[PDB]
């Protein structure tokens, strides 16, 4: 019973491993489109600021766009951290499972 | 006077020429070699269906730099040319104050090109002369 | 094997604290690209309305609105992966001392 | 009966998932209402202004 | 101490519902909330261009 529980624990440790790299893909898809879409901002942004008199009603939303969009690429760099310690988690108890399956 | 300049970064020193002659900003992808060209200038792009010159700003001024830690190319506009400058980050638009503008020349080695220094508590904001910066490009 | 099985149960209650961590990224995920969904519609029903003069702002804020809402199906895609690994979390808690108990 | 209580626990976690798949509905009817509705406040925030 | 310990399964099936009536309130609440968060963003992006 200890072998068919150590089995099943092949099972969490190899789903969370596929885990992190799903995450990770979802994450640096999500870091992607908030640097983009803050440059995009930006773009706006300084044409904007640029045209003057008409363009500061745009620039004033724009600059509110790109405050989002960089609270974004904060909160994309956080939920990175967090995924490569799951990671890590899950790849260095891959020496402990190897460990109990083989004893 | 209240001038807006736009912010931008190279090697940990902070850099800055008005809005007033920028077409926009990019982020740096292949640049296309020109055959016996200038060694302060990198190649062209095609930028809004036009030819521009992807200069290296850091090669005009003579100060130190790490060509692969740029990123930024920020695309300038002038009656004479229309010029892209490789850099660091970019920050946007700064409203600068007359008050905090320091007009001294021999400050730093590249402040004949410079059109003064902006005071602060921050990072120091060094305004440019994009005039003076196109004049060298040239002769 | 019990003194290798401690090191399981450092690890799936680090799973089962992460996976209460990751979440609270994915709600303020999903928070933030919903609201700039709907503050980049707030600005794409308006420069619509300055016609030429808003030509190449329209174009830009739609880009804006196009990614944002990409960024809405990616934290949804995060979202199923966390719920997912939240209830492989919870059920760890079995296999790991089901082990030391035997 | 053993197999055809078998064939239960199937129809079971088919309504597990069915209710799942009718609450990705019930979240996308939501949000375009959510929309609609910012959208039509939009309009009465200056219509009313409009006389 | 059984019929003291079916007043506490009373109580425990009164706190399961008591907390679940509690849930209710925080949906509630942050449904207003938000909404008056929303709102005063629909305020805010105008009244800032409105000079």
């Amino acid at each position: 019973m200890i072998s068919n529980s150590a089995k099943d624990v092949e099972r969490v440790v190899e789903s969370f491993q596929k885990g992190a790299e799903e995450i990770t893909s979802f994450v640096e898809t999500i870091n992607a489109i908030a640097e983009q879409t803050n440059l995009l901002a930006l773009n706006a942004a300084i044409e904007a600021a640029r045209a003057g008199e008409a363009g500061r009603g745009f620039a004033v939303v724009a600059d509110e766009i790109r405050k989002l969009a960089e609270e974004s690429q904060q909160a994309s760099e956080n939920v990175r951290r967090v995924v490569n310690e799951i990671r890590s988690i899950a790849e260095d108890a891959g020496k402990v499972s190897s460990e109990i399956t083989a004893r | 006077k209240e001038f807006e300049v736009l912010s931008f970064e190279i090697d940990e020193q902070a850099l800055a020429f008005d809005v007033d002659n920028i077409e926009m900003v990019i982020e740096k992808s292949d640049i296309t070699p020109v055959p016996k060209s200038r060694h302060f200038v990198e190649g062209v792009i095609n930028l809004r269906g036009r030819i521009i010159p992807v200069v290296n700003l850091a090669k005009i001024l003579g100060i130190s730099f790490d060509e692969q830690k740029m990123k930024s190319i920020i695309v300038a506009r002038t009656k004479d040319v229309e010029v892209g400058f490789l850099v660091d980050r970019v920050l946007g638009v700064l409203r600068i104050t007359e008050n905090q503008l320091d007009l001294t020349n021999v400050s730093d080695k590249f402040g004949k090109k410079s059109k003064g220094l902006v005071k602060t508590d921050g990072r120091l904001i060094i305004y440019l002369d994009i005039d003076k910066i196109i004049e060298e490009i040239t002769v | 094997i019990s003194n290798s099985a401690k090191d399981v149960e450092r690890v799936v209650e680090s799973f089962q604290k992460g996976a209460e961590e990751i979440t609270s990224f994915v709600e303020t995920i999903n928070a933030i690209a919903e609201q700039t969904n709907l503050l980049a519609l707030n600005a794409a029903i308006e420069a619509a309305r300055a016609g030429e003069a808003g030509r190449g702002f329209a174009v830009v804020a739609d880009e804006i609105r196009k990614l944002a809402e990409e960024s809405q199906q990616a934290s949804e895609n995060v979202r199923r992966v966390v719920n997912e690994i939240r209830s492989i979390a919870e059920d760890a808690g079995k296999v790991s001392s089901e082990i030391t108990a035997r």
